[PDB]
RNA sequence: CGAAGGUGUGCUGUGAGGCAUGCUGGAGGUAUCAGAAGUGCGAAUGCUGACAUAAGUAACGAUAAAGCGGGUGAAAAGCCCGCUCGCCGGAAGACCAAGGGUUCCUGUCCAACGUUAAUCGGGGCAGGGUGAGUCGACCCCUAAGGCGAGGCCGAAAGGCG
RNA sequence: UAAGGUGAUAUGAACCGUUAUAACCGGCGAUUUCCGAAUGGGGAAACCCAGUGUGUUUCGACACACUAUCAUUAACUGAAUCCAUAGGUUAAUGAGGCGAACCGGGGGAACUGAAACAUCUAAGUACCCCGAGGAAAAGAAAUCAACCGAGAUUCCCCCAGUAGCGGCGAGCGAACGGGGAGCAGCCCAGAGCCUGAAUCAGUGUGUGUGUUAGUGGAAGCGUCUGGAAAGGCGCGCGAUACAGGGUGACAGCCCCGUACACAAAAAUGCACAUGCUGUGAGCUCGAUGAGUAGGGCGGGACACGUGGUAUCCUGUCUGAAUAUGGGGGGACCAUCCUCCAAGGCUAAAUACUCCUGACUGACCGAUAGUGAACCAGUACCGUGAGGGAAAGGCGAAAAGAAC
C-alpha cells in the first residue's frame, strides 16, 4: 500500500486524501469516543495512510 | 485551501453527561469537544457540512486539566475546549 | 504542571 | 541468526526435568521459551468479577532459558547443536556431527 | 572613546610613584582635539578628533593620504 | 504583622523575568548559568 | 555432606591476637613469603542515621455554650434531620480586586492527614462542573518611568538620549 | 537482517507478519507546532496585533510568501547654495547567538608572607571584557658569540637555587652553552625579456584505505551430591578462539561472544594519478619600509625594585643618517666582530577534552564513588542570584499466596 498509488497523478493523490480524512479518519473518531469500536486498530493504521500519502505530495508537488 | 481538511479535525468527540443530556432534550443543543484553537467559525462550519445540520450558535469554554497524583508521581491532564452549539427547531443528531 | 493564565475576570459589582 | 525458532522440537539439558522432550511455542526477547509439559507452575489465580472468572489454581507453563534447551536431532536419539551455512544464497540451519539440514 | 583617529593612540594605565615607591594605578590620556581639515580634493571641511602627534603626522604627509589610509581603515571620519 | 514576601504577579514577572533576564548581559550570564546547571525551571515563569 | 558475615562455647600466647566448634547464614574465601596503604576511634559543645530520658508529664490554640430525640453505622458529645439554648449582626453577613489554582458539586473509602473519635472534611480515588457583540482582559490613547534607529560620550563591558 | 513484532513503568484489548514492503538496524530524503540570536511591530518567553504581494466555496472569509538591525557593494533618487555632498529607497553578500578547557589581547585585586608594616611579596594570580582557531601565539636576525664560530620559531632535560636583583630583608631568579623532539622557507614596496613556467586554492573523474548496517566462527558425555550443577569422580575433543558476559552453585566444548576470514546500493575523511578555473615560473637592472631610530619628562616589561644600568614598549614634547649609511656587542669612548629596524605570510614538534568508540586500574562498592547507581539537580528552602537532600538488593523463575 505504498507503490500503489505512486505512479497516480495528483488530482486522484488530493482525491484519496480527502476521503481518508473525511471517511474512516473522522467517523472512526467519533466512533471510539461513542465507545461504538472495538477495532481500535484501524485508528492507527488510516492515520499512517494519510501520512503516506502526504509524504507522496511533497515529493510530486514542487520539488 | 485547506479549509475542508481543517474543518475534519477541529471536531474530537462528542461530550456525555448529565449537562449535556438536559441541554439537548431542552434548549437542542449539542455539548462536543474541539481542538484547542477551534475558532467559533470554524465550529460553526465543521458542524453544517460534517453533521449536516443547520445551526444557530456557538459557545465555547476552555477546560483545565485537573492535577492528579499517580503512584509516587504528580500529574497533569490536558486543557481541552468544549463547545455548546445551539441547533434550530430541525435537529438530527 | 504550571498554569500561565490568570486572566483577570471581574463580576459586575 | 536464532538457532531455536518457533515450530522447533527440543530436549532439555538442565532445570527441574532435564531429558524432557518438547515443543517450543514462543521466545521471549530476554533469551526464554516456552514448552509444553516442561515446567508447569501452580498459579493461584484470583477471581475477576469481569467477563473471566477462572479461579482456582491454573496450571500455567513458565518460560526457561533459551540456554537450558537443544533442538532435537531425532535420529541420534541425542541433543545436538546448530550451525548455520550459506545454501543456494539462503541461509539455513544443520546439525553437526554428520550434520544435515534440518 | 579617547582614541585618536590618526596615530590610534588610546589611554593607557600606568602606575604614579611617591618619594616612598607607593604605586597607585593611574591612566595616561592623550593629547586629543577637535580639529577642522581643510580637504580640496572633496573642497570641504572635515572634523577629526586628534592627537597633537597626529596633527604633526597630517602636516608632514598630506591630507588626502591621512584620509586614505582612515578609509582603508574601516571607519568613517 | 505585614511580612516581608507580599506576592503580585506583575511585579514578579517584569522583575525577575525571563524577558527581565535577557535584557541585560548579567542577566543572560544567570540564564547561562542555570543552564549550565541544568536547573528545570531556568526563570519564575507565569 | 556449607564460604564471608552474625551469635555462643572451649582451648591457646607476657600482649595486640590466634585456633577448633554448636546454631543462623547462604556463596564466596585464602595459607606461606613479599609489596602498597583512604591501615586500627571514646572524647574534638565532631558529622549522619537510629533509639532512650524527662513522661504517659505539659499541652490539645481566645471562657460565643450547649441540651435532648430520631436516623445512618461495627462503633455517635463532634456527621445528617428535628426541637430548644447561646454568639456575631459597619460582621464572625453578602460582594469583589490582589493572591491562591480545582480547595467547587456528586459517588465512594477512613490507611496517613484533622492536636481526640469520626460514618464526617478544604483528606484519598473516580466522575462532573467555568457558555458573553454589551463584564473584564485584549484593543485605541497617554502619566511617572523603561527601552531606544541614527547621535553624543566612554579602556572593553557600557552610560545618556 | 528477519520469525517474530506494535518503546518502558505495565499487565491487557485490538492487530500486523512468518520467504518476504511485520518489526528492528544503517545511508540518503520528507514533515519538522510555539518560545528562544528570534529577525514584521510589541510583550509579563512559549502570547497579542499587523502591512504588502500572490490564488480561492455566501461580500462573508480563507492559504502561502515577504517585511529586524548593522557592515560592504551596485542602482535610482536627493537638501541647506549652481554643481556637489549629507540623507532616503531598492537588490545582493556577510555577521548576530550558544559552547567545558586550552590560546592572544584590553583591565586588574585583596587576603597572605615579611613572625608588625608602607618598598617588596602574594601576582600579572583570582575575576571582568574582547577576538579567533582546532590548536593559538611566535617565527625567518637591525640575533648570539667571541674575535673560534652557530645560523627561523616553539616544546622537554641540563646549565642552576649558579650569575645577579632585593627595607641586599622576606623572597625573586636568568643567560651563554650543551643534549633531544621537529625542521621550511618566502612575498610586496618595479620595470624589461621570456609568459601556465613549478608550487598553491576551488570544482569533476579513477585507484587504495577508513567510518556509518552486518555475515560465518571450532569442540562433552556417563555416574555421585543436590531445589538446580557449570562442582566431585571417570573417560574424550577443539584451540591463529580458556579475553569477557549470561545460563537454577565454579563452563575452552549450553548460549552471546572471542582469534580468524569476509561484507556496502548510498553518503563520507585521508593519500595518490588525471581535467578545468584563478593568482602565479626563470634571468638582467634598480629599489630596499620618517615623524620612524635616537633624545628630554612620566611610567611599564625584561631575573634586573633607578641603581654605575645596557636592551624593549609606551602617554607627552622633540627628532636624524639612509648605505662612502645605520643597529648591537650590559654606563661610556676608541678599535674590531656581527647584523640590516621602522611591511607582511608560513604546517612540524606544543596546550586542553563539552563529545564519540575500545581498552585498562594493588581506584570506590551505597554515610564510599560525581550533589545524583532508585524518571537529581528532583523534592525542598530563598523575592532573587543561589543553596540543595534522603532513597539500591524477594526469588533461579511471580511460581507475588486459589480457598
Amino acid at each position: 500500500m505504498k507503490a500503489k498509488e505512486l505512479r497516480e497523478k495528483s488530482v486522484e493523490e488530493l482525491n484519496t486524501e480527502l476521503l481518508n480524512l473525511l471517511r474512516e479518519q473522522f467517523n472512526l473518531r467519533m466512533q471510539a469516543a461513542s465507545g461504538q469500536l472495538q477495532q481500535s486498530h484501524l485508528l492507527k493504521q488510516v492515520r499512517r495512510d494519510v501520512a503516506r500519502v502526504k509524504t507522496l505530495l511533497n515529493e510530486k508537488a514542487g520539488a | 485551501m485547506i479549509r475542508e481538511e481543517r474543518l475534519l479535525k477541529v471536531l474530537r468527540a462528542p461530550h456525555v453527561s448529565e449537562k449535556a443530556s438536559t441541554a439537548m432534550e431542552k434548549s437542542n443543543t449539542i455539548v462536543l469537544k474541539v481542538a484547542k484553537d477551534a475558532t467559533k467559525a470554524e465550529i460553526k462550519a465543521a458542524v453544517q457540512k460534517l453533521f449536516e445540520v443547520e445551526v444557530e450558535v456557538v459557545n465555547t469554554l476552555v477546560v483545565k486539566g485537573k492535577v492528579k497524583r499517580h503512584g509516587q508521581r504528580i500529574g497533569r491532564r490536558s486543557d481541552w475546549k468544549k463547545a455548546y452549539v445551539t441547533l434550530k427547531e430541525g435537529q438530527n443528531l | 504542571r504550571p498554569v500561565y493564565i490568570p486572566r483577570p475576570r471581574p463580576p459586575h459589582p | 541468526a536464532a538457532k531455536i525458532r518457533r515450530d522447533d522440537e527440543v530436549i532439555v539439558l538442565t532445570g527441574k526435568d532435564k531429558g524432557k522432550r518438547g515443543k517450543v511455542k514462543n521466545v521471549l526477547s530476554s533469551g526464554k521459551v516456552i514448552v509444553e509439559g516442561i515446567n508447569l507452575v501452580k498459579k493461584h489465580q484470583k477471581p475477576v468479577p469481569a467477563l473471566n472468572q477462572p479461579g482456582g489454581i491454573v496450571e500455567k507453563e513458565a518460560a526457561i532459558q533459551v540456554s537450558n534447551v537443544a533442538i532435537f536431532n531425532a535420529a541420534t536419539g541425542k541433543a545436538d547443536r546448530v550451525g548455520f551455512r550459506f545454501e543456494d544464497g539462503k541461509k539455513v540451519r544443520f546439525f553437526k556431527s554428520n550434520s544435515e539440514t534440518i | 572613546s579617547r582614541v585618536c583617529q590618526v596615530t590610534g593612540k588610546r589611554p593607557v594605565t600606568g602606575n604614579n610613584r611617591s618619594h616612598a615607591l607607593n604605586a597607585t594605578k593611574r591612566r595616561f590620556l592623550p593629547n586629543l582635539h577637535s580639529h577642522r581639515f581643510w580637504v580640496e580634493s572633496e573642497k570641504r571641511f572635515v572634523t577629526l578628533r586628534v592627537s597633537a602627534k597626529g596633527m604633526r603626522v597630517i602636516d608632514k604627509k598630506g591630507i588626502d593620504t591621512v584620509l586614505a589610509e582612515l578609509r582603508a581603515r574601516g571607519e568613517k571620519y | 504583622m505585614k511580612r516581608t514576601f507580599q506576592p503580585s504577579v506583575l511585579k514578579r514577572n517584569r522583575s525577575h523575568g525571563f524577558r527581565a533576564r535577557m535584557a541585560t548581559k548579567n542577566g543572560r550570564q544567570v540564564l547561562a548559568r542555570r543552564r549550565a546547571k541544568g536547573r528545570a525551571r531556568l526563570t519564575v515563569s507565569k
